[PDB]
């Protein structure tokens, strides 16, 4: 028959041409495509469509999906489309039209007796976030991250010890082995980083064979040209990623010397702006190179009124510095520059900075990677308007550019994009369901490997799941063996070959990292700009092609006081 | 109305019926107090209690289960014993019988 | 006390409401979580007093007005639901459009 | 010697002839028999009876019980007697006189060095409840249920997804397998229900071979004659139970057509009154048939002043209906009838309704099955007086009739009565200890498989376990491997044969369901009435043999505001 | 160069000659020795010493330690010295000078790429406490104990059952097996005690072969000469320890008869003062014998103003006594004597009482063993001044005497000193890090088997680990398999031989107890005094060599209201 | 703060008492869990002030009267026990028949 567009949206969610505001920001997305056949949409409930012989068929388990997310508004790097999502075997099966082929047209995602249903009409579905800068200071970080929408956590540490407080390093075979076993208990995909600061290759190879998927070079352990070159040599021969926190003190050389030490080899630069660490005051110039994959940690995102004031003591505590020692305070002060902090926001908007991460409890907030990334998008739209790539009257492109920063780009950088990072067939089903009003802030459902792992849940003794108090509680996907089956522990190709999983008796699914040496800036989805950037040694001003890069500090931000109790 | 209240019917309960009993005079010659339980084999109580151990053989106190008779130093008193039942096999206590009887 | 899991959970709601109550007292425009907690706690005490479900479904819409909460908050709360022990057992109170 | 009855009760608990009020209700039970020999009762404590050579013997472990519950007032379908309970190997060993055969008479439960003691004098002991209508919306439901006294949970679901919100179905092999693994982490016996709504037998057989112990037919998935007949055919050949939620919309036929589809085959009807689902307005007439095992969900129990007001929105949220869609609201309204709600209480009192269940977070309260069942008993005594079967001046019979509703009857219905359901030798030791003042509300001790799994516990650092704050905390029987050993995962005979436990590597004890096809109304202990019941199509009035069945709505109930903080 | 001692202490912690006050007590310790080479101390942080080629070397994993605690002030029975602590394979590796042998002198603890660092400068490091009087009433006791600094827990019980409430007994093979499996889930080393009250040796041997590392003789189960002699015979042939709670009622004989029953065989006397149990009023005289290893439970430590008032009802509830039964109240009253309570403090100060324990939730506080031991040390210094063994102007000796009471002495007594008990090479790395201001009250870090298991942790989403609220949270060393690897389950030599670990499928590391029969009073470190002690039968006065032993009740104590919120 | 598990547990007691305190203020007859929490919290503050165990064992019986609680509640509470940190360490306060 005929149905008005408003009534249609109210039942099935928005369709082609409709726009939706992301939370309380100034960003609007517009449905680019809808893969349904009008009048043939599937809906679940008493007296609805998904019923025997109607929207559900007679096929066996092997011929239908295990889970279907109906009428979902997908937001990913490749598009902002309306479609059904089929999940089978814990992996994304298809993105199309779900239903019963017996009586419905164009059904690509068959629904049978073995199919569970999650109603996504009116919801936004995205892939699970990937934080590649985790300091394993406490196990509690995993739930905090999972609740925010991040399903994969990469980093290192052994718990609340001085070394982990300052650096993302799980030092040696014994601790690597211990952390790998402990990882089975956490509801997120995990990959470990070892301590890469050594001038003896064998000390690195052992760690890689023990299981780490990358090596962290932190200045707290000495980020000298010799250490850097050693780590890169092993990385090159074992197909693992190197994460760098350069020499802020310029003790062994300036930024150009570090860049010389790297010698054009692939490397991931942590907190490229410098506040969290790196050559003073120009580590930010690293983003101009093809072999550098640059990322920001979150406290400096976005530039606000209270950013600076908060930074000094934060830095002191993180790096075990002494305020009664002049050289220690001057070290801290040399890292905090309003000039580079302001430029960082713009560089993200231009695509010069390709990733955003946390730096969990070591100058970063583990549950705010997604939230801050969108705050930067908002502030940049407000200050710079539409990007040269926008088409139509929406922010679809800026949205694709920013979402890639914490999903696919972190996955490509660490060689795990073959398993996670985006909503594409064959990838692990790590999905996050959001209500438009809480997008990027509080998820409606967090799915891990095809099973809901955490979600808001009301009174347990209530007659329905909605009564207060509604707060996040662990679900079946986070329990014992179900969890082991729904999460991945990323190993190095060598550790996999050595039988590390069998020896440590790891219970979770194993994934192997590959393609860490071949990724370059050009491969960063929507963020491959290599600008001719300069930093004035005296004034710290950032310039791209001579023009001054800068922005203004925000006094109020969206996704802030309207959503949190504290 | 009192939640979970009992309505015990009035009367009494006769304990250990149809079993041999005997009375014995006991005196605590120790300088410290001695308390004897309902099921302890009387013949093997603290050696400081002076009485006819020979008569209390295979006997225990004829008092409600779980209660006791206390003997302060120098205390003398007449108690009533009731004979053990079951196999009438005594094991433990001071290890004086360790077997049937 | 023998507090069951559900009673301990409600203690979380009550405390969240204490936070909101004090901010409103200061004259602040309440946010989303503060509003839900305030109105919810209200209904719970209503059941404790012995008010009926029908009464509370009504009174629940007069706890906070549109001018006492932040912008957008009224639309973020199409309804509020909470259960409490009434004189006749646990009952569900649903308040539609609590903030007007 | 001689001891007064009052002093006796104070030390050993009530004896023959003494009466005890159940909580704050108007129900009184009277000790029918006492299996002790006066003066030979066993008591534990400093200077008490259970001591070496006295009330404890010299026998080896194999010759004595592992646990003894001394001076317990047992309340079960078969009797209300005072006796000691011996537990060995996690199973009920005997109900008799505990002690040392060496010096005590009539000892049937030998206490040795290997015997632990739980003092039940002055306490009421019952079997663990069995809820057969669980929606696995969240894992937190297990602890809520366990704290209330329910030790076995049957149902289906995959977590907080639309399908599980509305129906008790774990759809397909993958989810069934996942939920079976997740069940090892929960401190309760579990059995899963699959989605039975399909007209292809093979789609059902796979699910049964995957592990489910029954199939759920819910209208949300289409409860048509074809689907119903298909499920019953497989149930008949695999010895599993079918749970039914009929066609409320009368879309495929009226109640008589559904009954025709069933064709005299054994089936469990969920929420037979209709509020929670079923043909409008006469699904309640199902209780008249010999092959129907009828049960009630708990929100309508008992009929009170606020029952109706609360129901509409509850129903909308559960079944994913739209209040802006007229047909959706009319659907909800057609399910809520004061007439059938009032009749339901009486039908339970007469024994026409044989079970009570929750319908956890889907129009039911997971922690209120026991509590509400007793509230109905209270209200019925208050309104209808003594049952024709009462003998003596007590409510012993009404108590036996009602306790059977959430213990043995649910066990017979789902074919697990060979393992649980009552306090009888050889059955798993799932027992619940209550203090008369908190009977049916807050347990003193909850024992699972011979080990305490949860109990009220005070200050952990206190000098004794009693100081405040006293709230329920998990005990050793709910920890890792101890738990695996003390709980059962019920499989289907086929899944057991296929080696499902070995393949999924389940860690808990496995039990197999059997006898699901042969149980009929006549087998429901104290609840086998098949009344000639009618429902007026226009007025919804319920009539049995022409007489009108009804009751009055309560304004206040026991086991309510005097026990709960909220 | 030159650095002032004050500035030195501020950076590296105190050195030789410097004194430190323990918490808010009147006890001062003085650094006896410093194992460092001035100017060559290792320090971690940005721009510090522990960096590649500097304070960290090029050695492989096998040639360096996994964890180093830098600049630690060690307090143990053998000394109060400043040194670095190296940990390898979960065991204490060395106590010396950590660093890089390539460029530093006297390096005994090599730091390489595989080395994690914990900064202990300005902190006090001690071994993990050992409580040998645990009643397993609830699993929650383990975390309470761990947070206070106790890493090993010995005792028995099956949960909140009458038997366990009153005695430390895990009765029989089934419960022993169950508790052994449950122990894998707890973050502390555990060893079980069985019920030793039986006059048949075989009933005891079964329990020992089932796995218990000792047998508990409690009067609640009858502590008669026959039972005692039976337990000691088996203990003698199986190399396990016996714990005794004597006959308070003097029912089977006086203290001298019990002592006769023991016949010079090794035995551990629980709560030797008597309040918690034992012959009235002279069980305290047991401390005069060479084969008796005496310990105190904590509520009577130290003698304060509210001690007595609090004791009566505590005793009633613990032992299941009746206040309406005269003999029960007289029993309780005969156990509480101001005279022996006051003497107990002095006897600890003299070294006549060798251990302190809790008696968890059965007349004892599980989280207060360390705290109360130091409170006694404080009160004794205040009342009796310096001990005859003091040298110098400090309390170093009194500190060594008291710390041994809850570390090495409990370990020697139960035959586990070969694995734990002190900071000595080859022993399991169970260490506790304290800040001088919170010594004995709230730990800064609790390390189990080389991994931090619990520590104070602030806001999880914070930019650093320090922001409020800071409360104790479980770390990686307490998670799944990592925990299994970092804790020990102590078995008996027989159980180990029988393959109990394999049969029950225990996952944790197994340790075997040995040397329980050969320890005597003379072996108790700094607490081997055998005084000629007497107790007046009428007045209860305690006398040693005729002189009266006594002390005054405290009105206020340190480590009390200044540290706790409640 | 370094809050140990026991201090966090007592926070649960304190909060439960806040709930009871407010209802009593409204003039409601307290129920079982509200009564236990109120009297318990009282004793804890007593120890904080520095009152002795003997004093509190007495004062604890004068917090709530029989006419301030629901029917049957006084009999459901034969005693109340709680520990708190006194100036001389943790001590146990037992109040017999707190409600008269
Ligand atoms: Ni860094
Ligand atoms: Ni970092
Ligand atoms: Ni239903
Ligand atoms: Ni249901
Ligand atoms: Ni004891
Ligand atoms: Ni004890």
């Amino acid at each position: 028959s005929n149905i008005s567009r408003q009534a249609y949206a109210d039942m099935f969610g928005p369709t082609v041409g409709d726009k939706v505001r992301l939370a309380d920001t100034e960003l609007w997305i517009e449905v680019e495509d809808d893969l349904t056949t009008y009048g043939e949409e599937v809906k679940f409930g008493g007296g609805k469509v998904i019923r025997d012989g109607m929207g559900q068929g007679q096929m066996l388990a092997a011929d239908c999906v295990d889970l279907v997310l109906t009428n979902a508004l997908i937001v990913d790097h490749w598009g902002i489309v309306k479609a059904d999502i089929g999940v089978k075997d814990g992996r994304i099966f298809a993105i199309g039209k779900a239903g019963n082929p017996d009586i419905q047209p164009n059904v690509t995602i068959p629904i049978g007796a073995a199919t569970e249903v999650i109603a996504a009409e009116g919801k936004i579905v995205t892939a699970g976030g990937i934080d590649t800068h985790i300091h394993w200071i406490c196990p509690q970080q995993a739930e905090e991250a999972l609740v925010s929408g991040v399903t994969t956590m990469v980093g290192g540490g052994t718990g609340p010890a001085a070394g982990t407080h300052a650096t993302t390093c799980t030092p040696g075979p014994w601790y690597i082995s211990r952390m790998l076993q402990a990882a089975d208990s956490l509801p997120v995909n995990i990959g470990l980083l070892g301590k890469g600061n050594v001038s003896q290759p064998d000390a690195l190879r052992e760690q890689v064979a023990a299981g780490v998927i990358g090596l962290k070079i932190a200045e707290d352990w000495g980020a000298t040209p010799a250490a850097i070159d050693c780590a890169l040599t092993v990385a090159d021969e074992m197909d693992i990623q190197v994460a760098l926190h350069s020499d802020t003190l310029n003790e062994s050389g300036f930024v150009e010397d570090t860049l010389a030490a790297i010698g054009g080899r692939t490397i991931h630069t942590f907190h490229t702006e410098g506040a969290g660490g790196g050559h003073a005051p120009d580590i930010i110039t690293a983003c101009a190179h093809p072999n550098i994959l640059p990322s920001s940690t979150n406290p400096t995102l976005p530039y606000t009124l209270n950013t600076i004031d908060e930074h000094l003591d934060m830095l002191m505590v993180c790096h075990h510095l002494d305020p009664d020692i002049a050289e220690d305070v001057a070290f801290a002060e040399s890292r905090i520059r309003r000039e580079t902090i302001a430029a960082e926001d713009v560089l993200h908007d231009l695509g010069a900075f390709s990733l955003t991460s946390s730096d969990s409890q070591a100058m970063g907030r583990v549950g705010e990677v997604i939230l801050r990334t969108w705050q930067v998008a908002h502030r940049m739209k407000v200050q710079r308007g539409a990007l040269a790539e926008e088409t139509g009257d929406n922010d679809n492109f800026r949205v694709k550019r920013y979402i890639a920063k914490y999903t696919i780009n972190p996955a490509l950088t660490h060689g795990i994009a073959h398993e996670v990072g985006s909503i594409e067939v064959g990838k692990l089903a790590d999905l996050v369901v959001w209500s438009p009003a809480f997008f990027g802030v509080k998820p409606a459902t967090v799915i891990k490997g095809g099973m809901i792992a955490i979600a808001p849940m009301g009174d347990i003794n209530a007659s329905i799941p909605t009564p207060q108090p509604v707060h996040y509680r662990p679900m079946f996907g986070a329990l014992g063996s179900a969890r082991h089956h729904c999460r991945l522990t990323f190993l190095s190709q060598a550790a996999a070959a050595n039988g590390v999983a069998e020896r440590l008796n790891l219970r979770s699914a194993i994934a192997v990292v590959k393609g860490c040496r071949t990724v370059q800036k050009a491969d960063m989805v929507h963020n491959s700009l290599q600008p001719n950037i300069t930093v004035d040694a005296q004034t710290y001003e950032v310039r791209v092609d001579g023009e001054l890069i800068t922005s203004e500090p925000a006094d109020v931000l969206p996704m802030a006081q309207r959503y949190f109790l504290f | 109305m009192i939640p979970g209240e009992y309505h015990v019917k009035p009367g009494q309960i006769a304990l250990n019926t149809g079993r041999a009993t005997c009375r014995v005079v006991v005196e605590n010659h120790g300088d410290r107090p001695i308390q004897v339980g309902s099921h302890y084999h009387f013949a093997e109580v603290n050696p400081a209690l002076k009485f006819d151990r020979q008569q209390a053989a295979g006997y225990r106190l004829n008092i409600p289960a779980g209660t006791a008779v206390r003997f302060e130093p120098g205390q003398k008193r007449e108690v009533e014993l009731v004979a053990f039942a079951g196999h009438r096999a005594v094991f433990g206590f001071r290890g004086e019988v360790m077997g049937p009887l | 006390m023998e507090l069951t899991p559900r009673e301990k959970d409600k203690l979380l709601l009550f405390t969240a409401a204490l936070v909101a109550e004090r901010r409103l007292a200061r004259g602040l425009k309440l946010n989303y979580p503060e509003s839900v907690a305030l109105i919810s706690a209200f209904i719970m005490e209503g059941a404790r007093d012995g008010k009926s479900v029908a009464s509370l479904m009504e009174e629940g819409r007069h706890v906070l007005t549109r001018e006492q909460v932040m912008e957008g908050v009224p639309e973020m709360i199409p309804d509020i639901q909470v259960e409490a022990t009434f004189p006749d057992g646990s009952k569900l109170v649903t308040v539609h459009n609590p903030i007007i």
